[PDB]
């Protein structure tokens, strides 16, 4: 939660500050006193909507210091995951907006299908949320036998579903007579204010690691 | 409960007038001059009364007592009773007592005049043909005959536009 | 009769609207009174005998019930209680001689005299 | 038998509010994927009845106040609005017969503001006092447009009396001669209501609560009656009255359907919508009300 | 086709057993697809399978009253159920647990003593830990 | 491979422009939201009862915190501590003794169900499969006494159930 | 017993009605937020049981606790349950806020919620699945039907 | 599906047809088979009046059927 | 008096409610204001033309429709007037 100390003219602004720091927990000092492998769940919770993501970037980070290169199945099911893992980080993203901004129905529409999500990590890893299982060195406990059929069905019920979600919102017109004015950015600004990815891509120049 | 309902009206029609006259807050000004305007709305209908007392409560009580109630938020505070409203508002009932007290037991009250006091059923119509509610169509005859008026009345509107946001700055 | 944040007789004082006698009393406010208890009770040798707390002021009560009011923003068996009498007993020891400071009346007055208007 | 009329008008308002409450809850529900509330006995009327009393008989919000006075005088005026404001509308034998009844309407929906008003001044510091100021402001800003269309929508029956009206609407139904003018009044009841697209981002929460769900009900009983239904025969009321109630539990089912399905306004946005979009379009169609019966040689028999 | 619906839902509730049967299980919670009969066990509980609803749906039980003499009639727990039964329920396994329920070990208790924590029988918890540096004893014999 | 979107005209077809002005003044589009809702307001609930009906799972699942033993034999843990070195909040705390027999053994191995994270590492650290976390998931307790979890605790948590946890690893132990 | 019985019968009546909704006030600071969301998801839902997600403070009902409690965060965590009324319950989810857990060992932050608000139903977890969080529901909701309030207040 | 929203709307709908289906009862019952006669104008009000005065039962539904014309 | 006496049964109905829900349980902006005269001054000209229906049965009806279309017409020239010249702009 931040604190926002706005100060305005009303129905408008002058400035304002966010507050950031309501939720610090400490983790930069827990790893300098923990190990790798006991650390690692902190680098799979620190951002908790992307939750293989993270994991993904300290095993690379690993790897990447301790020149030992990980196998190729394991760097697909990497990818898997990760694209799996981007997926529910957008939709969270698109949702939460929704609610935040009214529209409440398709956030449940939504979480449907983010419910097969949590479905699939738990047949995966078991856990609902913090699926750690991601050792530096590859993906550790494999994906059992009856997995990848269950992907693809959920590749096209839920590409009928995103289809739908772009037929109800998304040319809405109440939408985007709520919002189109605000957030315009220049380039100049998204490379100076240290901007990086969605901001980039939305404002501009090409960009994409 | 019983002949004098008008006069009973009307007592607690001066009542309200009192109570917001003691200077109160000005929300319980509002409040007190909002009661005083429905039962004068009630008096109003009970002399029949078809159209007017329910064209006033939109106005003053459903357009005016708002912009009453929207100035004494905006701009009052009261940010921290008395003996003066206290000892007025007993004066006032005192002089509604003593006013009552001279027409009951006595035959009439005469400030400068000659108030013949009892009921005021009288006067009143002896049951005319009148099918079409004498007050409808005289509302109906300001825009028969009304010409000048509503030109008048229309333009001082206009002029009441212009005024407001000229001294709420202009443009 | 102590007074703090749920007392009896000073909510029994604001919560009102009553006659007027004048009679001694002294109040004392409760922490310092349990602090006084839990001295005793973690040091013995101070067992057998008995206590009394006394409070510092023991003034005028009708003084005393104007101080609350005047603090407090506004111009039977309880009641009897705080009408009849609070003496002193000098001869059973209490805050001075077992090693504690009571705190007067007025700055837990004002600590304790919220909720009034605005 | 006067007072048995009486309270068997305003014994069901309290039947008719919880049960419409788990009406929208449910279906909600199924414009969502849900079920419920359903678990809690049979089918959730039951829950309507314990959670109304639990909130009847949960602890007072004690002021951390002040003015007593006004705290009991504002929701006691939201109530007795909600109790006095289903009287003269007919079905088709009316508690209280007059000459006129929709000034009355317009009369109670001001009264409504006063209730917020009160509220508003007698609630909080500074920022409960702002917010309920501009929801004073967005409540006042259509007791010009519904007044205007319902002034050229009775224009075209004459009398106020609404019993002609529900003689004239036997023909045809008054949506066809009046489609936008009624669809404008019916997003100007959207915005009466309070309700989504809108906001409100407290206590006695019951009395408001009552207040709100029976002015939704008002305003859908008042749309049935004014802009559509069927003849009334005599010597058989009840046939007349199942009609009613059908189509006003489809149009309050419709309302809930339509509140479902978008996020709100910008205040701005709002009211630029409001002036710029309802003011002039109003305007034009009240006075082609006006010059079209004049002009069709039908001005109405408001005797 | 409206008819054909009354007709055939009409059925599940006079197959159910009739209608006091049907009471007690609608004012329970909720179910209403009874007919399968797949299997009952210890605390007398009912499991039942249909493969016509979807996924989540399959498997459902309906508890007894007094499994443990708890008056259980209303107010149903989780973990009244058996452990072989808590296999099949939450559908980790796609087996019925009656092909092969036990193990050939004894020392698996009978009762599943179910959610105790509110009760006068519940946990605590304590230090199982021998003497920790122990203690001197005074000479209790009378020494002078 | 880029796919840039939002460069786009109104082109200024009349039919166009007067479409355009329709669904300004007439709300095509939101009656055709309204329809999509409404399609799936007459779908089924995708719902489930729940003292009646459980949500699906996998056998991997970590919950309980269940020791095991032996078939027809001893206490599987053999106090070797390194589910306290692989413990993230260090809610595994041992202290060992031997006895008189021969072969070492315990005094008290304790969990903080506060601490525990749910990991997986002291399933993965345990070289005889003692700790195994649990299928179920119901704790839910009205005190907080009753989340330390005392060795008893665990054997009779481990005895209540076990061929449940002798299923899932029997189904599971080759993955892993 | 006429009295004793009707009595009896009445807190029956007032603890069924309480037991009844339960609408909270969803707290929500970290990734126990997401599965309280998720919770409110069409798996598992809240509304089949009176149980309506509002972040009205005044007229909430129970609290649920989640996420990690901070000692930033904390002195508004009590300024808000000050202004909440006496019919209340604390429901502390998730191994962050139920006894610290894995931030335990770590400045400015609460051990957890013991230290700041009264606890009635610990659900642990980490996330505590919506199963087991509608069980701890269920089980709080059991506390309400265990409560002889009325019948304490008769034999007081 | 939507069977179960269906019986609340109907007890609801129960509940908005319950207070006009005992109000036309009650003036059906209050007027001896008989509409009440609405009271617009100060003529009918009249008419109405020499009607309740006709009767001398001092009501006016009555309605003194053409057996005292002579 | 019939609705003097339903108004009455109402009140008492809501106070007994009150009662039983309590005694048994134990700076601005100037831009805010123009919304209220501008009202007020459309409702004051609403005022102004309600009780038109019971005019449209007259021997005069080229005068009462040019005045009426003159008045609404002159409610679009002041809503023009503080359209154009910023009174309600943001
Ligand atoms: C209230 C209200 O508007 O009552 C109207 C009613 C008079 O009826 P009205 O429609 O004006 O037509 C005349 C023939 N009844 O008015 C009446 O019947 C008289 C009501 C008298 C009491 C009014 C008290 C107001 C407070
Ligand atoms: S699962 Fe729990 S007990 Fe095991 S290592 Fe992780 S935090 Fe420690
Ligand atoms: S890792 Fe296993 S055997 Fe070793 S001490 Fe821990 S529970 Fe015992
Ligand atoms: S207990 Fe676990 S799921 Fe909950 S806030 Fe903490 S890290 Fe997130």
């Amino acid at each position: 939660v931040l604190r926002l100390v706005m100060e305005l003219s009303g129905e408008m602004v002058r400035k304002c500050d966010p507050h950031i720091g309501l939720l610090h927990r400490g983790t930069e000092k827990l790893i300098e006193y923990k190990t790798y492998l006991q650390a690692l769940p902190y680098f799979d919770r620190l951002d908790y909507v992307s939750m293989m993501c993270n994991e993904q970037a300290y095993s690379l980070a690993v790897e990447k210091l301790l020149n030992i290169q990980p196998p190729p199945r394991a760097q697909w099911i990497r990818v898997l995951f990760g694209e799996i893992t981007r997926l529910l980080n957008h939709i969270m993203a698109v949702t939460t907006h929704a609610l935040d901004i009214g529209a409440m129905t398709p956030f449940f529409w939504m979480f449907e299908e983010r419910e097969k999500m949590f479905e699939f990590y738990e047949r995966v890893s078991g856990a609902r949320m913090h699926a750690a299982y991601v050792r530096p060195g590859g993906v550790h406990q494999d994906l059992p036998l009856g997995l990848m059929d269950d992907i693809y069905e959920f590749s096209k019920n839920f590409s009928l579903r995103i289809d739908e979600l772009e037929e109800m919102l998304t040319n809405n017109r109440i939408w985007r007579n709520r919002t189109v004015d605000i957030g315009v950015v220049t380039a100049e600004d998204a490379l100076n204010y240290g901007f990086s990815g969605v901001m980039l891509r939305g404002s501009g120049i090409q960009w994409d690691l | 409960m019983m002949t004098y309902i008008v006069f009973i009206l009307s007592i607690i029609f001066v009542m309200g007038f009192v109570g917001f006259s003691s200077k109160p807050s000005p929300i319980y000004g509002g409040l007190g001059l909002i009661v005083s305007g429905g039962v004068g709305c009630g008096i109003v209908l009970n002399f029949g009364g078809s159209f007017l007392g329910l064209m006033v409560f939109l106005i003053y009580l459903g357009g005016m007592m708002v912009v009453f109630g929207y100035t004494t938020a905006m701009a009052t505070e009261q940010y921290p009773s008395n003996k003066v409203v206290l000892g007025t508002f007993i004066t006032g009932l005192l002089m509604e007592f003593l006013m009552v007290y001279y027409v009951l037991k006595d035959k009439e009250v005469e400030i400068v005049f000659k108030f013949n006091g009892m009921g005021d059923w009288v006067i009143y119509d002896t049951g005319d043909s009148g099918f079409f509610s004498e007050e409808a169509m005289g509302i109906a005859a300001l825009y028969s005959y009304g010409t000048w008026l509503v030109i008048v009345t229309g333009w001082s509107l206009l002029i009441g536009v212009v005024v407001i946001m000229e001294i709420t700055r202009g443009n | 009769d102590i007074f703090g944040r749920e007392d009896r007789f000073l909510n029994y004082f604001a919560n009102i609207r009553s006659l007027g006698k004048k009679t001694v009393k002294q109040p004392v406010y409760i922490v310092d009174v349990t602090k006084g208890i839990i001295n005793a009770i973690k040091d013995p040798d101070a067992r057998g005998k008995t206590f009394a707390f006394v409070g510092p002021n023991r003034y005028l009560l009708f003084d005393l019930v104007q101080y609350v009011f005047a603090v407090a923003h506004r111009p039977r068996d309880k009641v009897e209680r705080i009408h009849t009498t609070d003496r002193t007993l000098p001869h059973l020891p209490g805050l001075e001689d077992l090693g504690v400071q009571a705190t007067p009346l007025e700055l837990k007055a004002i600590e304790v005299l919220r909720r009034h208007r605005t | 038998m006067f007072m048995i009329n009486v309270l068997t008008l305003i014994i069901p308002i309290l039947l008719a509010v919880a049960f419409l409450t788990l009406v929208e809850r449910k279906v909600l529900g199924y414009m969502q994927f849900r079920k419920g509330p359903n678990v809690v006995g049979p089918y959730g009327l039951l829950q309507p009845i314990a959670d109304a009393i639990k909130l009847f008989i949960k602890e007072p919000l004690r002021p951390a106040t002040s003015s007593i006075s006004m705290f009991i005088l504002a929701p006691i005026l939201a109530l007795t609005l909600a109790l006095t404001m289903w009287i003269p509308l007919p079905m088709p034998y009316p508690l209280i017969n007059m000459n006129l009844g929709v000034l009355f309407m317009l009369a109670m929906s001001s009264l409504a503001v006063y209730s917020i008003l009160w509220s508003g001044w007698a609630s909080n510091s500074k920022y409960a006092l702002i917010g309920a100021l501009r929801a004073v402001a967005q409540t006042i800003s259509y007791e010009v447009t519904l007044a205007i269309i319902l002034l050229s929508v009775l224009l075209m029956n004459g009398s106020f009396t609404l019993s002609t009206l529900i003689i004239t609407q036997e023909q045809v139904w008054l949506i066809f001669p009046a489609w936008p003018l009624a669809m404008m009044w019916f997003i100007s009841t959207l915005a009466e209501t309070n309700r989504a697209p809108f906001d409100l981002t407290a206590g006695p929460f019951a009395l408001f609560f009552m207040a709100e769900y029976a002015n939704i009900i008002m305003m859908n009983i008042f749309t049935t009656t004014l802009f559509l239904g069927a003849f009334h025969n005599p010597y058989m009321p009840e046939l007349y009255t199942i009609n009613f109630t059908i189509k006003s539990l489809l149009l309050s089912i419709t309302f809930l359907w339509i509140r479902a399905s978008y996020p709100r306004f910008r205040y701005d946005q709002l009211m630029h919508l409001l002036w710029k979009n309802f003011l002039p379009l109003t305007l034009a169609l009240c006075m082609w009300h006006v010059s079209l019966p004049i002009l069709l040689s039908s001005i109405p028999p408001q005797t | 086709e409206l008819l054909q619906v009354l007709k055939r839902g009409l059925q599940q509730v006079s197959g159910h057993g009739g209608l006091r049967g049907y009471l007690r299980v609608l004012f329970r919670a909720n179910d209403v697809r009874v007919g399968t009969l797949v299997g009952e066990d210890k605390y007398g509980n009912k499991y039942y399978e249909d493969n016509k609803q979807f996924f989540g749906r399959h498997r459902w039980v309906i508890y007894t009253t007094e499994m443990n003499g708890k008056n259980t009639f209303w107010d149903v727990d989780g973990s009244m159920v058996p452990p072989e039964w808590h296999r099949w329920l939450h559908c980790m396994t796609d087996d019925p647990p009656t092909v092969k329920p036990p193990t050939a070990r004894k020392f698996i208790w009978t009762n599943h003593k179910f959610n105790l924590s509110g009760t006068p029988q519940q946990y605590v918890p304590y230090s199982t830990t021998r003497k920790k540096i122990q203690e001197w004893v005074p000479p209790s014999t009378p020494y002078k | 491979t880029y796919k840039y979107v939002n460069l786009r005209e109104p082109s200024m077809d009349m039919k166009s422009v007067t479409d355009r002005a329709a669904q300004t003044l007439l709300w095509t589009e939101l009656i055709r939201g309204l329809g999509m809702t409404l399609s799936y307001l007459f779908r089924e609930p995708a719902t489930i009862n729940y003292p009646f009906e459980k949500g699906p799972l996998s056998p991997r699942f970590r919950g309980e915190h269940a020791l095991r033993r032996y078939p027809s034999g001893e206490e599987r843990c053999i106090a070797c501590k390194l589910c306290e070195a692989v413990c993230p909040a260090q809610a595994i705390t041992i202290e060992a003794e031997p006895r008189a027999d021969g072969s070492r053994r315990t005094t008290r191995y304790d969990i903080d169900m506060t601490k525990c994270i749910y990991c997986g590492f002291c399933q993965e650290a345990c070289p005889v499969d003692a700790i195994v976390e649990g299928p179920n998931f119901e704790f839910s307790t009205e005190t907080h006494e009753e989340l330390l979890y005392n060795k008893e605790k665990l054997l009779n948590n481990g005895d209540k159930w076990e061929a449940e946890i002798a299923a899932n690893i029997q189904a599971d132990y080759l993955y892993r | 017993s006429r009295g004793e019985y009707v009595v009896a019968k009445l807190d029956d009546l007032i603890n069924w009605a309480r037991r009844s909704s339960l609408w909270p006030m969803t707290f929500g600071l970290a990734c126990c937020a997401v599965e309280m969301m998720h919770m409110a998801a069409p798996r598992y839902d809240m509304d089949r049981f009176g149980v309506v997600f509002r972040a009205s403070p005044r007229q909430s009902d129970v609290m649920i606790v989640a996420g990690t409690l901070t000692n930033k965060m904390a002195p508004a965590l009590r300024k808000v349950y000050d202004q909440m009324p006496e019919p209340r319950y604390v429901v502390s989810m998730g191994s962050c806020a139920n006894g610290g857990g894995y931030y335990h060992y770590s400045y400015s932050v609460v051990r957890g919620c013991d230290r700041i608000v009264p606890v009635d139903i610990y659900v642990p977890g980490c996330p505590p699945t919506a199963e087991a969080l509608l069980y701890g529901i269920l089980q709080l909701q059991k506390k309400i039907k265990r409560e002889k309030r009325l019948r304490i207040w008769y034999r007081r | 599906m939507w069977f179960e929203v269906l019986p609340g709307i109907a007890v609801m709908g129960v509940c908005l047809f319950i207070p006009g289906m005992a109000t036309a009862r009650i003036h059906r019952f209050s007027n001896g088979g008989r509409e009440k006669r609405v009271a617009h104008y100060s003529y009918q009000w009249y008419l109405m009046e020499r009607d309740r005065r006709v009767s001398g039962v001092n009501r006016y539904y009555v309605s003194k059927g053409l057996e005292n014309i002579d | 008096m019939n609705l003097m006496i339903t108004l009455l049964t109402n009140f008492t109905l809501a106070t007994l409610l009150v009662t039983i829900a309590f005694w048994l349980p134990q700076p601005f902006s100037m831009k805010f204001f123009l919304v209220a005269i501008t009202f007020l001054l459309f409702d004051l000209e609403i005022a102004l033309l309600l009780p038109l229906p019971w005019a449209s049965q007259t021997t005069n009806l080229n005068t009462m429709l040019t005045m009426a279309l003159l008045l609404i017409f002159l409610l679009a020239v002041s809503l023009a007037y503080e359209w154009t010249q910023k009174g309600l702009e943001w």
